[PDB]
RNA sequence: CCGGCGCGCG
């Protein structure tokens, strides 16, 4: 009671690097996307990856 | 068999093995799967 | 035995040619609007309340311009909402009022000139 | 509901108007209005039906979607049943014309069997008339149950789980809690039953230039909804080629995709599309973990109305929807002007009509509440047809209002909070903020104050109004899974207060909402702080972040800064730690260290509550059979000790404790009158020795099967033996 | 003071 611990909007801390990391993994997703639209992997490859 | 079934799709269905141009990253695709997955 | 929803009711042209020719004893209000026109919504409900508000003093009509686009530009409307405002004494001259004018100015126009 | 959000009694209202049009004519290979009044089918208790013409009575059904039987309301619920066999495109949907004209034909093989249906039938179910929430959700329900459906254990453990063919059909939150999960369903906000018995929903039609497509938006059958690709983003995306190979989120064919947008047939546009109505009361919703929308949708249908409704500064949009669907409200079936009102009636006058509307007060629902109404309308104002009139009970002016706006903080205090404990001030309690009326019905003079204490309003049956101030027990709940009990009433000068000096009303334990994961409640309770002091109300439609990302953050912060800023409140928002501010111990005066997230949610008290839980008995009446304590607490019975609780006592060692339960405060006849004797004069219980009553009627039982079952005793002494009595 | 059906709470 004394300390009184919350919970606001501000204190749920996302890692600094999440906008770098998804960046990435949706550029890798996307360039997939068009090379298995192109036939050059196959649709199992594509839901692995 | 597998020379009457070719025979009877070139006639019947018009098959005929047309040369596919493909890009090194198609061609290494066919060339890699004949092999394994890693 | 189910009261209608609306009371101003649509009109044609011609219509609206035989209603201003004949007689009148209440104000008759012509309403222009077309259903692809965002600003038209509300004035049809304040036209709805306006009519509910009139019993029987006053007359509501509207006119679709994607029905009587010429008899719309033959009657001077440069754009919608547009409203006319006609007394039932022909020697006067009936008003035209353009854009979301309040509901108390349509009550003053009718009130103190029709 | 091309444009709009339909009607939620429509599927209901055009299920009964199809059985009259066809259904009566399909059997029969004329009808005459009701006599009785539908006021007075329930007043005096009869049956609210027309006759056909001398063949029989049919029962009509209200415009809210609800027949009456013998001065009850009954609801006729739908049913799901065989037409990838989970496919809803290998479904059909039995509405209340399905099961009317089937009894129909029962019928003609009327009165009586009409009568039966409703009373005995699992799919007729007695209207819950709770709030405004309950009386519509419940005729919106989908049951895999009733005859020619499956049971519990019939149940296949494959249904029960979600099928992507229910989107848009049938909400996936809410579901039934218990042995029924997954089988009592729930239709979406914008479903409808189309004319082969499936269940549709529209979507907005993407086509190329050469087409006409008047109507873009047009209805799915689940057999034609895999065919299609349907997208649910948005289009505000663009990069140095073209909007038209922009990617988007799509479904097709039961998974999901991520393609042009040139590719894509159909939009999912209607923000309440995929969910229920209760799912479609909680404001961020898409902060809020599933498995507590669950849990908040059947909370918010606990809630009872209290004695003087406020509505909510934040909410969806979808109370107005409801609060005109629930039939609550007095709404004008005709445009005039008001010339009169008053507590008993409205007087309503338009072209040469003039119509006078009584009013509901203080009558009892099914479930013990309340029902009130008060007018919302002055004399000399015009009305058009459908306009509200006057506001029911749980509304205000024309929304649904189940709770109230109070002062909140979010902090452990000394362990009153602990767990799911919440601790409230005195002036919810004198202030008369969570007081409801309660009313029983008994089968005395009028207005007289009986000693169940209460005062007597209605004698025709007896019925008693309970005034019920909030008291510690009590449960209260928001809108979000966040439930809990009332421990500890402070006094204002106890409570921690902010730096305006207002103390809180109620206080939060803050470790709920991370094992809960319900995020959404901290956005409500910060904006519904701005919008007080700002004057404001919100009704946002949920998942926001489609616009951009942190919608809700950024509408929450820029609002809690412009209340700040108005009203010169600079603890209002702080830069520091927005949302959050040091607020004082009111027994000391001293800032507690961290900053504290208050703010002004909106808490509802619901059904479940002392008054009607706590019980106690020391001996009385018992079965015929096996002589032991009547169970119930209406029945004043004893408190059961199951197998469970005897294998505890083992374990415990406690013998003789777990004698006391099994003979002498149970069965034992004759030793359950000695121990009565004894501790009145206080000297000391022997031990029963002999069988209680429940082996005897094992004995006897056995002995009807030619089995004889008797108990010796071998003296370890001269090793006689010897027979007991049983 | 008996059983079925429906709805709930932990």
């Amino acid at each position: 009671t004394a300390t009184s611990i919350s919970l606001g909007i501000d204190d749920l801390l996302t890692i600094p690097s999440k906008g770098w990391l998804v960046q990435d993994a949706e550029q890798q997703s996307l360039i997939l996307e068009k090379h298995h639209h192109y036939g050059n992997v196959h649709a199992v490859e594509k839901l692995r990856q | 068999t597998e020379d009457e079934a070719r025979r009877r799709n070139w006639i019947e269905r018009g098959w005929a093995p047309w040369e596919e141009i493909l890009t090194p990253e198609a061609d290494f695709a066919r060339k890699s799967l004949n092999e394994g997955e890693e | 035995f189910v009261r209608e929803d609306y009371l101003v009711r649509k009109l044609s042209a011609q219509e609206l040619q035989d209603l201003v020719k004949g007689e009148r004893k209440v104000p008759l209000i012509v309403d222009f609007y077309a259903t692809w026109c965002g600003p038209c919504i509300l004035m049809a409900q304040e036209l709805e309340m306006l009519a509910v508000e009139y019993e029987s003093n006053a007359m509501i009509v509207k006119v679709d311009t994607d029905d009587e686009y010429e008899f719309a530009r033959d009657m001077q409307v440069r754009g919608l909402p547009t409203l006319f405002f006609i007394s039932p004494d022909p020697s006067k001259d009936a008003i035209r009022t353009e854009g979301l004018i309040p509901l108390q100015m349509m009550r003053d126009i009718i009130d103190n000139d029709m | 509901g091309t444009s709009t959000i339909p009607g939620f009694n429509q599927i209901q209202f055009e299920g009964f108007y199809r059985f009259i049009d066809q259904g009566l004519i399909e059997e029969l290979s004329q009808l005459v209005e009701p006599l009785i009044k539908e006021r007075d089918a329930v007043y005096e208790s009869l049956t609210y039906s027309s006759e056909l013409y001398f063949i029989g009575n049919i029962p009509l059904m209200n415009s809210l979607g609800t027949f009456i039987v013998n001065g009850i309301y009954r609801v006729v619920i739908n049913q799901i049943l065989q037409s990838d066999m989970n496919h809803l495109k290998n479904k059909r949907i039995r509405s209340v014309a399905d099961l009317l004209q089937d009894q129909l034909g029962l019928a003609l093989a009327l009165t009586t069997t009409y009568e039966s249906f409703f009373g005995l039938h699992p799919l007729s179910q007695v209207l819950d008339r709770t709030n405004p929430l309950t009386q519509i959700v419940h005729g919106r329900k989908l049951s895999y149950l009733g005859p020619g459906g499956l049971t519990g254990r019939t149940a296949n453990f494959r249904i029960r789980d979600i099928h992507p063919s229910h989107y848009g059909r049938i909400c996936p939150i809410d579901t039934s809690e218990g042995i029924n999960v997954g089988l009592i369903g729930s239709l979406s906000i914008h479903a409808r039953i189309g004319d082969w018995g499936s269940l549709e929903s529209p979507f907005y039609e993407l086509v190329e230039k050469s087409k006409k497509a008047q109507i873009r938006m047009l209805f799915l059958s689940p057999s034609q909804d895999e065919y299609y690709m349907i997208a649910a983003g948005n289009s505000l995306a663009l990069n140095r080629g073209i909007q038209e190979e922009q990617v988007v989120p799509a479904r097709y064919r039961q998974e999901f995709l991520t393609i042009a947008w040139e590719e894509v047939h159909l939009r999912s546009i209607f923000p309440f599309q995929y969910f229920s109505i209760g799912a479609s009361l909680i404001p961020f919703i898409e902060h809020n973990d599933a498995n507590r929308a669950l849990m908040s949708s059947n909370m918010q249908r606990q809630a009872v109305p209290l004695s003087r409704s406020e509505k909510c500064i934040v909410g969806t949009g979808l109370e107005r929807q409801v609060a005109l669907d629930s039939g609550v409200p007095a709404i004008a079936e005709h445009e005039g002007k008001i010339l009169y009102t008053d507590t008993e009636k409205i007087i309503l006058s338009g072209n040469e009509n003039t119509l006078s509307i009584p009013l509901i007060m203080y009558q009892r629902s099914n479930k013990n509440t309340c029902m009130h109404q008060k007018p919302q309308v002055r004399r000399g104002k015009c009305i058009k047809k459908g306009q509200i009139l006057a506001d029911g009970a749980a509304t205000v002016g024309g929304e649904l209002a189940l709770g109230k706006n109070v002062l909140v903080a979010y902090m452990p205090w000394e362990g009153y909070n602990f767990e799911d404990a919440v601790l409230i001030s005195e002036c919810l309690v004198y202030g008369d903020i969570y007081t409801s009326f309660h009313i029983r019905k008994y089968e005395v003079m009028l207005g007289s104050w009986v000693e169940g204490r209460g005062r007597v309003i209605d004698v025709r049956r007896v019925y008693i109004s309970q005034k019920r101030e909030i008291k510690v027990g009590d449960k209260v709940a928001g809108r979000h899974g966040n439930k809990g009990i009332i421990s500890k009433i402070l006094p204002r000068q106890d409570m921690p207060y902010l730096q305006d000096g207002r103390p809180v009303d109620m206080v939060f334990n803050p470790l709920g909402v991370p094992s809960r994961m319900n995020v959404g409640q901290i956005f409500e309770c910060s904006l519904g702080l701005a919008g007080s002091l700002l004057d404001r109300h919100y009704r946002i439609a949920p998942f926001d972040e489609r616009y951009e990302q942190e919608a809700s953050r950024k509408l929450v912060f820029s609002e809690l800064y412009e209340a700040s800023k108005q009203t010169a409140n600079p603890w209002v928002f702080e830069p520091e730690y927005p949302g959050k501010s040091r607020i004082f111990d009111g027994r000391t005066g001293d800032p507690f260290e961290q900053p504290v997230i208050i703010g002004k949610p909106y808490i509802l008290k619901l059904i479940h509550q002392v008054d009607d839980k706590i019980h106690g008995r020391s001996s009385g009446h018992y079965a015929l059979v096996t002589q032991q304590p009547l169970r119930g607490r209406s029945k004043q019975g004893g408190q059961r000790v199951g197998e469970m609780e005897v294998w505890a006592l083992e374990g415990f060692g406690v013998a003789h404790i777990l004698q006391e339960m099994l003979t002498y405060k149970s069965d034992h006849i004759r030793a359950r009158q000695e121990v009565l004797g004894t501790t009145i004069i206080g000297g000391t219980i022997p031990k029963p020795e002999d069988a209680p009553e429940s082996f005897r009627l094992l004995v006897r039982e056995l002995r009807s099967l030619a089995l004889e079952l008797n108990h010796f005793l071998v003296s370890e002494k001269n090793f006689q033996i010897n027979r007991k009595e049983v």
